[PDB]
């Protein structure tokens, strides 16, 4: 999402996935 | 019943069924070999190639192997590269490709697959909706918004498009406009709309406009399992962690950290003030749309458990002091930062993303009146050289109505009940 959820929950997703 | 066999594949349906039988019986190794034999024998067969891919997929799940899954992602593309692929098979193969790319975190790759899907199937609204998600996952809100506008222009009652369009509007600070889309989308009951993100932001938007029905949606999001409670609305949680808005140092167990912060507070203060005075550009304005009004900026030393080396040049003794406490420097779901707030500031009620951190605030320059913070139902003030500790996954709200600036130091720690392996493995936020 090229922006991070620091103080809030404003991005569509807050993590980057790594599979298993 | 999908039509997965072209003309030629119908003539070898027996062989194809036998291999698929091995796969569904769970004999995945035999299935892989059987479909590999069918692919070498019938190199143009789309059903044989899809079987190979599905076998690799199943193997990847069995072995929990990302490497095997990358293999499967390539075979799903091979399927679509063959001649005379039935439409239902082409769609299944490329959809699963995109889904597994997203599962692995290959969001740009997933996006390209989804763009191809929408080209190949221009009348499939659901594929357009999935494309919009692709754009959202790479941070391309402008293109996502166009996709959902197209979807709504053809199917105006599509709930999935409604909630995602409302999410986008809300993220653009189009608060009033977002509310009908979020609300109608959740009420649609359509697949994909019963999602915590949309309850969270519908309630937040209503709170911002003064609409008192906000907590109705918080209660329903709680009842539907999206929120731990109506007060604690984080969406990236480890279930089971002790939940209370305010913590003491001993309750947290981080007594050495709190003591170090309080005993050395003037040094921490003075490094922050020096950065204010001669490197003010290190303080960046708050950029998550959290303010109603006012001026608020932060100077970040750590984020996602990574030291900002240039930043620490500005607060070198403070950074040295903190290196002794991995419970904060290694908190990959929190930050370490100075926070300056000026008069006339009001931060809207809001929730952090995760219940996995606790937030310490060390008072550094606190005007005697005008500054306060509410968490859940308890409201407190800061004091110079004293630490307050709250769980920002609970709704909290901040005011600054002094006549001069208010400087604090924010130190996130791992929730104390998280185990070492959890601290090592949880995805960073
Ligand atoms: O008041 C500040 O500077 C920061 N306050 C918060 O809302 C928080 O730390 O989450
Ligand atoms: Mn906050």
């Amino acid at each position: 999402n090229q922006g991070k959820c620091k103080d809030g929950l404003g991005e569509y997703t807050c993590t980057s996935l790594e599979g298993f | 019943k999908p039509k997965l066999l072209n003309k030629f594949d119908k003539t070898i349906k027996a062989e194809l069924d036998a291999a698929e039988k091995l796969r569904k019986r769970g004999k995945i190794e035999e299935a892989v070999n059987a479909f590999k034999e069918l692919v070498r024998k019938y190199p143009q067969s789309p059903r044989a190639r899809y079987g190979k891919a599905q076998c690799e997929d199943d193997l990847a799940e069995k072995r929990r192997s990302n490497e095997v899954l990358r293999g499967a992602i390539e075979t799903y593309q091979e399927v679509a590269s063959l001649p005379d692929v039935p439409a239902d098979l082409l769609k299944l193969s490329l959809k699963r490709r995109s889904d597994r790319q997203q599962f692995l975190g290959h969001m740009r790759g997933s996006l390209l697959t989804l763009q191809r899907l929408v080209q190949l199937f221009p009348n499939d609204t659901s594929l357009k909706n999935d494309l919009g998600v692709g754009y959202l996952l790479i941070g391309d809100n402008d293109n996502a918004k166009k996709v959902y506008e197209e979807v709504l222009s053809v199917t105006p009652n599509d709930g999935f498009a409604k909630v995602h369009y409302g999410f986008i509007l809300k993220a653009q600070n189009k608060i009033a406009e977002s509310i009908p889309y979020l609300k109608e989308g959740i009420e649609s009951g359509d697949p994909g709309t019963d999602d915590g993100r949309f309850y969270f932001h519908l309630g937040d938007a209503m709170q911002r406009v003064g609409n008192k029905e906000a907590y109705k949606w918080y209660e329903l999001g709680h009842k539907r399992g999206h929120f731990a409670s109506v007060w604690q609305r984080s969406l990236y949680n480890v279930n089971g962690l002790k939940a209370q808005p305010w913590w003491t140092p001993k309750e947290t167990g981080y007594t050495e950290l709190v003591k170090s912060l309080e005993r050395n507070w003037k040094l921490i203060r003075d490094e922050g003030l020096a950065v204010m005075d001669k490197a003010k550009g290190l303080f960046l304005p708050e950029d998550e749309n959290l303010r109603e009004k006012g001026d608020w900026s932060q100077f970040t030393l750590w984020q996602q458990g990574r030291r900002n080396e240039n930043a620490c040049k500005g607060a070198p003794k403070t950074c040295t002091l903190l290196e002794k406490f991995p419970e904060t420097t290694g908190c990959r779901r929190g930050q370490i930062k100075y926070s300056i707030m000026h008069p006339g500031t009001h931060v809207w009620p809001a929730t952090g993303p995760t219940n996995c951190r606790l937030r310490m605030h060390l008072g550094l320059v606190i005007p005697k009146e005008g500054c306060k913070i509410r968490c859940a139902n308890e409201t407190k003030t800061w004091e110079e050289g004293k630490v307050l500790i709250f769980d920002d996954s609970f709704e909290h709200e901040v005011w600054q109505d002094a006549s001069s600036f208010r400087l604090i130091f924010i130190v996130d720690v791992w929730h104390p009940e998280l185990t070492p392996q959890q601290r090592r493995s949880l995805p960073a936020i």
